RNA sequence: ACGGAGCCAGCGAGUACAACCUUGGCCGAGAGGUCUGGGUAAUCUUGUGAAACUCCGUCGUGCUGGGGAUAGAGCAUUGUAAUUAUUGCUCUUCAACGAGGAAUUCCUAGUAAGCGCAAGUCAUCAGCUUGCGUUGAUUACGUCCCUGCCCUUUGUACACACC
């Protein structure tokens, strides 16, 4: 685990860059407006959040 | 009574006007035309191989002078419609920006398009003189 | 409008750089019948030529095809731009040319060689007979003919 | 602080829904109930209802 | 002819430096080296200097392996034989004139040709 | 103040809001007359009015018109719903019941949509198919 | 000495619609009580905050879909008024939901 | 990739003298004047079906009744 | 089909502890590059001046100016990194394809179908999906014949229930 190599690939990017903030998952993420939960986690939390279901 | 271009047809004022440009020397053309595609969506020159120019530079007049102020980008947008993509779905690619950018330029050296203080460019007091006093002479060439 | 096109002068074939080519076609569309030379560049060798875009290929005279053949064989005296060429940078010798009938299908062929003999990836994959530009072949191509 | 009022929002929802989740951890031997979260132009108010009041107070 | 790669001829490629191959190069090469460069080509390029000197001089030099196959093959790498890393193997290559312009990558095939029946 | 009133015409997503005065027999849209229609083939669509009523029954009264949304065909609806109401509406307003009570006779016994907006909009779509109200396809196998 | 009109502005956001027309109007009230000249609490379009979302966790099953959302509405209001009355009205009536803020302009 | 066809040139590509006093022998007489009808009867390739149909527009050889593109509609000038 | 010219939407989305939507002015033929200016949003991109479509011409039944797959060379962008072509652009080769057997899918009004745009994936990448709008029909307005569904009656040696 030298500190030059341990954890040394950039992650300024890609699918792994950002997780869910719940699971901390990488698949299946929404990005919508900075929610950064994946869509799961999004469907048991929405009305907590402010989301219903309309139409 | 007095004419406006917004009292003749579009197509028969913008040919008129690009033969009257054509006819007098000024409104040079850039010296890479017959080159160009006009855009990345078409796949041939047009086909009047000389004389395209003025009939673009004569739409785009006619467009500022309808229009607010209009600049290059808005251009670009306005004409160009779908290239093929081969064999993929067609989508609406932006015009070629130089061209559009040298004819707002001869513009400019004809006096007839003038810059905008909002930004882009606008009609001037002579172009647009000459554009209803053109538009008068297709009206009456008209009957 | 019309003209009856001198009976006895409209040719039917030609043979411009050692390709039969039929002269009733179009001039830009019927310089497009030879390799390396499409609609864009045959049209454009017409327009630099100053010969009649709607004219027929049959019915232009013989230094009309001699200044048309001279103008596509080294077209960046033409002012013909360093792009819009068929070969451009020429990896053996750097100087951009432009292909065509015979020099075209042969200096691809050396090229292909080239890369067979280099042993690239590109190379071998070519040389089997394979999609090169990456491709999926688990259902693309599937049958020869 | 300055943000797009759309993304405001949606950041105040996933805050209470922050909220209502740790408390829904933490209270769960208290009888948790429910969770308000009242913003004023100083203070932002968290009110707690649960059942064992006194324990939550401590 | 011999051997010319852009106009450049073989003889003036053994002895020439990465700039100027890089404004003879492509646009893929010219931007890849206008970006920056790692350190790992440069000890790279410093061992195969290494392995180049210690060989008598006239046999194939000692074969360098190395993982790297997204750098490319400049004029200086020229007379050298590297493994390149495969999956499994450091495959063999001797590094050719025509080498120059292309990666590594295209000379370590990742995957065995596929037979049927 | 000069006697004027302001009507509108709709379609699926095109809306021509037109100001009727007491003119000289003055018909533009957008600025334009309506002889030029930004089509042509549906030029007589928008001629429509003027020639079912008949051009002396408003002679001295100019039409103003200003027709957004929609693609072309839509508009022109539009203008002809428009220039219809304000017709209408105007000589309900200011000229006689009569009048207006012949000018609707004369409409509504042909393309009742001359002056009653169409009922038709877009159906939304759903999931489960590219189409409003189709599927995608079924395997089986 | 604070007689300089600030030109202000009360602009307003919610989820829901009652506590923001309550808020707004409890404003306007307030504003006509003190003898204010305002323009009224022009609406803004709802935007709707909207994600589509498959419901099954695992893909298996026919394809479904559904969609949340949200709306906000805006209601700005802005008051050529004095100073003291207009900042009081704004640290008073406050309901948890609706947001406010105030922007001087001045 | 057939060859059921079997078509053959079957078109004037290019005018010649005694078909031009032919499409001006039938310039009248043909009651009704287009692009394939002028190609119909074998002597017109059909581009210069275009240029022989304009050029009848010289002394009032026919008449127009409508002359949007993509096609022209032409009958005998009485 | 290809050239010009006309010039018409509605859903969206958009930068802060990060670097998003980009106008406009200069360059380049294009992708793109650069300099500035707006917009934490009915304010700016944006009237998203979108395609199909319309008008005037070139083409003329020729696998042809259809079709653009497969390749060769070059120019750029994102990226620590693009070869096993990321993607975009320029020149060329231009293949199969002649309305597609058995069979089978979806759909009765702003519907199907054609056409594109936005959003989700997103550092770059859609031929995908979710939505939106443009042009906009033929044919039903019925039936239990095929495939099934609901209720009742009947028969059963079936109940892991006609697999
Ligand atoms: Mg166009
Ligand atoms: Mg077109
Ligand atoms: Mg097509
Ligand atoms: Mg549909
Ligand atoms: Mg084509
Ligand atoms: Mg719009
Ligand atoms: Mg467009
Ligand atoms: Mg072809
Ligand atoms: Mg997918
Ligand atoms: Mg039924
Ligand atoms: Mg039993
Ligand atoms: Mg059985």
């Amino acid at each position: 685990a030298h500190e030059n190599v341990w954890y040394s690939h950039p992650r300024k990017f890609g699918k792994g860059s950002r997780q869910c903030r719940i699971s901390g998952s990488h698949s299946g993420l929404i990005r919508k407006y900075g929610l950064n939960i994946d869509r799961q986690s999004f469907r048991e939390k929405a009305n907590d959040i402010g989301f219903y279901k309309y139409r | 009574p007095g004419v406006s271009v917004r009292d003749v047809p579009a197509q028969d004022f913008i040919n008129n006007y690009a033969s009257f440009l054509q006819r007098q020397g000024k409104l040079e053309v850039p010296g890479y035309v017959d080159i160009v595609k006009t855009s990345a969506g078409n796949e041939l020159p047009p086909q009047d191989s000389e004389g395209w120019f003025y009939k673009r530079a004569a739409s785009v007049a006619r467009h500022i002078y309808l229009r607010k102020q209009v600049g290059v980008g808005k251009l670009n947008k306005l004409y160009g419609g779908a290239k093929n993509r081969g064999v993929r779905p067609h989508k609406h690619v932006d015009a070629s920006g130089s061209i559009n950018r040298k004819v707002l330029q001869s513009l400019e050296k004809l006096g007839v398009v003038e810059i905008s203080p909002k930004g882009g460019r606008r009609i001037s007091d002579n172009g647009l003189r000459d554009l209803d006093r053109i538009a008068a002479a297709t009206l009456e060439d008209e009957e | 409008s019309l003209v009856v096109q001198e009976q006895g002068s409209f040719q039917h074939i030609l043979r411009l750089l050692n390709t039969n080519v039929d002269g009733n076609i179009n001039v830009v569309y019927a310089l497009t019948t030879i390799r390396g030379v499409g609609r864009r560049y045959a049209n454009l060798v017409c327009k630099k030529a100053d010969v009649d875009l709607h004219k027929r290929a049959g019915e232009l005279t013989q230094e009309e095809l001699e200044r048309i053949v001279q103008i596509m064989q080294n077209p960046t005296h033409y002012k013909i731009p360093a792009w819009f060429l068929n070969r451009q940078k020429d990896v053996n010798d750097g100087k951009d040319y432009h292909s065509l009938a015979n020099n075209l299908e042969s200096k691809l062929r050396d090229d292909l060689e080239r890369l067979k003999k280099i042993r690239s990836h590109r190379g071998i994959r070519h040389f089997w007979g394979l999609r090169v530009r990456g491709q999926h072949t688990k259902t693309t191509g599937r049958r020869r003919a | 602080a300055i943000i797009s009022k759309k993304r405001k929002l949606v950041a105040d929802g996933v805050f209470y829904a922050e909220l209502n989740e740790f408390f829904t951890r933490e209270l769960a031997e208290e009888g948790y109930s429910g969770v308000e979260v009242r913003v004023t132009p100083t203070k932002t108010e968290i009110i707690i209802r649960a059942t064992k009041v006194q324990d939550v107070v401590g | 002819k011999t051997y010319s790669y852009k106009g450049v001829d073989l003889e003036k490629l053994l002895e020439m430096p990465t700039e100027d191959f890089v404004k003879l190069a492509p646009a893929r090469v010219r931007r890849k080296f206008a970006r920056g460069l790692s350190e790992k080509p440069a000890g790279l390029m410093k061992k195969l200097r290494a392995a180049k000197l210690s060989a008598p001089e006239n046999e194939k030099p000692a074969v360098v392996r190395t993982h790297l196959r997204n750098m490319i093959i400049v004029p200086e790498m020229i007379g050298s034989v590297v493994g390149v890393y495969n999956g499994k193997v450091f495959n063999q290559v001797e590094i050719r004139p025509e080498m120059v312009g292309h990666y590594l990558g295209e000379f370590s095939i990742t995957y065995t040709p596929v037979r049927h029946g | 103040t000069v006697p004027s009133v302001q009507t509108f015409g709709k379609k699926k997503s095109a809306t021509a809001v037109a100001h009727v005065k007491a003119g000289k027999g003055l018909i533009k849209v957008n600025g334009s007359p309506i002889t030029l229609v930004q089509p042509e083939i549906l030029r007589f669509k928008v001629y429509e009015p003027l020639l079912l009523v008949g051009l002396d029954k408003f002679a001295n009264i100019d039409i103003r018109v200003k027709v957004t949304g929609g693609g072309h065909v839509s508009q022109v609806y539009a203008i002809r719903q428009a220039i219809a109401k304000g017709l209408v509406a105007y000589h309900q307003k200011f000229v006689d019941e009569q009048s207006k009570n012949e000018l609707k006779k004369a409409f509504t016994s042909y393309d009742r949509t001359l002056l009653i907006a169409d009922s038709r909009r877009p159906e939304p779509k759903k999931f489960g198919g590219r189409g409003a109200r189709s599927r995608f396809q079924k395997s089986y196998r | 000495q604070e007689v300089v009109i600030h030109k202000i502005r009360i602009n307003l956001t919610s989820t829901k619609v009652k506590q923001l027309e309550n808020v707004s109007a409890n404003i306007i009230k307030n504003a006509e009580t003190f003898k204010l000249v305002k323009k009224g609490p022009v609406r803004l379009p709802t935007k709707v905050l909207k994600i589509s979302t498959r419901k099954t966790p695992n893909g298996e099953g026919s394809k479904t879909w559904d969609t949340y959302e949200m709306r906000i509405h805006k209601r700005y209001i802005d008051l050529e008024a004095p100073a003291h009355i207009v900042k009081r009205i704004t640290q008073i009536t406050i309901e948890p939901g609706v947001d406010v803020e105030v922007i001087i302009a001045a | 990739s057939k060859k059921s066809h079997k078509d053959k040139a079957k078109h004037a590509v290019v005018l010649d003298q005694d078909k031009f006093d032919r499409i001006m022998k039938e310039a009248p007489t043909y009651r009704y004047v287009s692009v394939s009808v002028l190609v119909d009867r074998f002597k017109l390739g059909g581009s210069l079906a275009r240029v022989a149909l304009r050029h009848l527009e010289n002394e009032g050889i026919i008449k127009p009744v409508s002359k949007h593109s993509k096609q022209a509609i032409y009958t005998r000038a009485t």
